[PDB]
RNA sequence: ACCGCUGAAAGCAUCUAAGCGGGAAGCCAGCCCCAAGAUGAGUUCUCCCACUGUUUAUCAGGUAAGACUCCCGGAAGACC
RNA sequence: GAUGUCGGCUCGUCGCAUCCUGGGGCUGAAGAAGGUCCCAAGGGUUGGGCUGUUCGCCCAUUAAAGCGGCACGCGAGCUGGGUUCAGAACGUCGUGAGACAGUUCGGUCUCUAUCCGCUACGGGCGCAGGAGAAUUGAGGGGAGUUGCUCCUAGUACGAG
RNA sequence: GCGAGAGCUAACUUCCGUAGCCGAGAGGGAAACAACCCAGACCAUCAGCUAAGGUCCCUAAAUGAUCGCUCAGUGGUUAA
């Protein structure tokens, strides 16, 4: 529920009393509150939210109507968070609490087209006791006379990587607001410079 | 429970009353417990 | 020779589901949405009424409805991809309860299938009157 | 057969139509049954008469009549279980309107009561459970009861104060 | 499955005949991801705004908001 | 006028008459450990030695080391050890040429996918104006395993 | 189908006897369907009656009349 939107800066080395901790930094920049969806607008509950800062020149005249409307300043990205209506200009600073377990979300680094052994962990085959099917290719797709098809969702080559993955329960390490900055103990999908979705525990244990 | 495809009179204490179509049997001693399924 | 028909008129019914028997109400609908009565009297095309059911959750069901109707739908590839759900379960969805019983009961082709714009089915009373700025001649069952 | 039914002092059956509604001094409690079946005071004293008496109508006789006499014996006195807790250190207590129970489980059982239903204990050995309908009583009680049944080999549960219970001893 | 409450037919008894409660790694929901070609194609915000063309060329043609084309690149990518 | 045949590998999915784990009933169930039957198919179901072996036996573990179906599932996916081509040997049979219930060593497994099917990715048009953007979720897919230790408590139970 | 042998009083089995159909037989029915059930197609008709089979909607025609049965979706998977 309770979000914010950053941007994934690196990872480093800390130390909180006599362990060590990888940390992911995010510089969870202030958003700009920017349309209020509700159930007698809307149908349903929301926050927009904005992101990046954009030049004017830089926007379009449909953008520039809906931000003005709010009276904001153009910003890049722009997006939704369910059910969590704050007041004012979303920043992190008593947002998040440093302990607190969150769920950061991103788009993973793409792989472009990988097969069968990448993509899926497959097995592919013997690289020496004869082979023309040396390590890399599926085995048999399928069976024989029955199903004369091949089931539908069968692991196959494809496109592997840049898609939507949340990571459940991370600890929020340490928290710099004025810096904008949020350390997190773990790996964000995502390469660095990418957009990050940083929120209330889906669920917590 | 001992579930005999052949549910019969043992002793003076069994009472066969049906349960949601099929033959159920309750009864004093817990060994006389008969069923179908 | 035989006459052949017109379009000018496009009737619309307003039936009650009410303590219809399912398959009883259904008839009914499937016959005013093909062409019982029938304008012109025609088959290569929908001369049929525009039905328009209200109170489509307080239809009825005889012995079982938490038993025996069971609504199989089974999705993409079957890699068990077999979904069942009762018909008291169908408190999600009380207007595809009536829909995929009288779509049930129509031709199939290409006509058939054009024929389900026709049915227009509502759960309630007073809050189904959306599409109902046409006509609202109400047609009782039996 | 079932047919006689006692009506003492502040009785009020109004069996309009499927509602066979009794108001009484121990608050009001509904009931419903049959239409198909006749109901109603014939001058002091009630009557529940059956129309058919093929089977169909016969079994829900029977049940008809012992549930208003229920129903009526409930606004009139009340209704009353008494529960006994047997083995070593097995105790109940209150918390409110709800029961708690040390029964030798590793964490304590509370029972939040539902409407009309009230829990009661005198020695903390003995659990009471007093309210209108019979069945809700039935019910509660039943639950207290499931928390521990007595066991074949020492009795040890939750059982019914005058309870005769057949013990198999093993070692 | 199973355990029970109220309880007749069968003046007793009975978890059932009518009703009611509890009960599984299973069912539906919840978690993560796709998802309105959901042709039944949904909703919200914002922008531009009513242009010209002889009964001889019955809709094509300037244009707006906006985009594409081309260029330099990319933790995007076979090409797109 | 040809439906490639054992085993392995790879890849799966499905039945339940369930090996484990979940819920129960009875027990010749004190407890702990079991037995047996009922409900239950969500996930899981180890690595080696011998043999072409499936099977099985053993080693060492495990919650468990399930039984079956899918052309004894799968060779336009791989292998080629077994069997059923041509060489050669042994035993045996036949006077012989040869032969097998056999045994032994050797012995070519055919670059290009048209349709359906499956995985990824675009172009078109539709969604009653032309556009930029945020979205609800009908529907669908993924996931679903389990041990050990401590606390309760050396309590219940048990003569111990 | 009926009457037998063989066979397990198995086989869409085999071998006879006998009738009928398919073979060489279209049309209706039996979802689909050589054989079963009805019925043997000279051609034309935007006429009528019937067979077996049917008459809730898909689908032609009584959601027919009367006295009953079953409440298991039996109907619409077999025995001790
Ligand atoms: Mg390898
Ligand atoms: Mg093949
Ligand atoms: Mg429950
Ligand atoms: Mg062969
Ligand atoms: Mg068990
Ligand atoms: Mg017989």
């Amino acid at each position: 529920m309770k979000g914010i939107l950053g941007t994934k800066i690196g990872m480093t080395q800390i130390w909180k009393n006599d362990r060590a901790i990888p940390v992911t930094v995010v510089l969870a920049g202030p958003c700009p509150i920017v349309q209020r969806k509700t159930a007698q607008t809307d149908g349903y509950e929301a926050v927009q939210i904005g992101y990046a800062p954009k030049a004017e020149r830089k926007v379009n005249k449909p953008m520039q109507g809906h931000f003005a409307k709010a009276g904001v300043a153009p910003t890049r990205i722009l997006r939704e968070f369910r059910g969590f209506a704050p007041d004012g200009d979303s920043v992190n600073v008593d947002i998040f609490a440093e302990g607190e377990k969150i769920d950061a979300t991103g788009t993973s680094k793409g792989k472009g087209t990988q097969g069968v052994m990448k993509r899926w962990n497959f097995a592919g085959g013997p690289a020496s006791h004869g082979s023309k099917k040396w390590h890399r290719r599926p085995g048999s797709i399928g069976q024989r006379k029955t199903p004369g098809r091949v089931y539908k969702g069968k692991r196959m080559a494809g496109h592997m990587g840049m898609e939507r993955v949340t990571v459940q329960n991370l600890e929020v390490v340490e928290i710099r607001a004025g810096e904008n900055l949020i350390l997190v103990k773990g790996a964000i999908p995502g390469a660095n410079g990418g957009l990050v979705v940083l929120r209330s525990a889906a669920k917590a244990s | 429970m001992k579930v005999r495809s052949s549910v019969k009179k043992m002793c003076d204490n069994c009472k066969v009353v049906r349960r949601h179509g099929r033959v159920l049997v309750i009864c004093s001693n817990v060994k006389h417990k008969q069923r179908q399924g | 020779k035989t006459y052949i028909p017109k379009n000018d008129e496009q009737n619309w019914v307003v039936v009650d589901a009410s303590g219809v028997p399912l398959g009883r109400l259904a008839t009914l609908i499937a016959s005013r949405i093909r062409g019982k009565h029938r304008p012109d009297f025609t088959p290569n095309m929908i001369q049929g009424d525009f039905v328009v059911v209200i109170n489509a959750a307080q239809v009825a069901l005889t012995g079982k409805k938490l038993d025996d109707k069971v609504y199989t739908r089974y999705t993409g590839y079957q890699g068990g991809l077999k979904t069942e759900t009762a018909r008291e379960a169908l408190s999600k969805h009380p207007e595809r309860v009536i829909e995929h019983a009288v779509f049930g009961m129509l031709p199939k082709g290409r006509q058939g299938r054009a024929m389900h714009t026709r049915l227009k089915v509502y759960a309630g009373e007073t809050h189904p009157h959306s599409a109902q700025k046409p006509q609202v001649l109400k047609t009782q069952p039996l | 057969g079932k047919q006689p039914i006692a009506v003492p002092s502040g009785v009020t059956v109004n069996a309009q139509d499927g509602v066979f509604k009794v108001k009484g001094p121990k608050g009001e409690l509904t009931v419903p049954y049959n239409t198909e079946l006749t109901v109603r005071q014939d001058g002091d004293q009630l009557l529940v008469e059956r129309p058919s008496d093929a089977q169909k109508h016969r079994a829900l006789h029977g049940l008809t009549r012992t549930l208003v006499a229920n129903a009526v014996k409930g606004v009139s006195d009340g209704y009353t279980i008494n529960l006994e807790l047997r083995g070593v250190g097995f105790r109940a207590k209150l918390t409110g309107k709800a029961l708690e129970m040390n029964i030798g489980y590793s964490h304590p059982v509370i029972i939040e009561p539902p409407a009309g239903v009230t829990f009661a204990v005198p020695e903390p050995t003995r659990i009471d459970v007093s309210g209108i309908d019979k069945q809700l009583v039935g019910q509660v009680a039943a639950n207290v009861r499931k928390v521990r049944k007595p066991d074949a080999y020492h009795g040890k549960g939750v059982r019914f104060v005058g309870e005769q219970i057949a013990l198999k001893a093993g070692k």
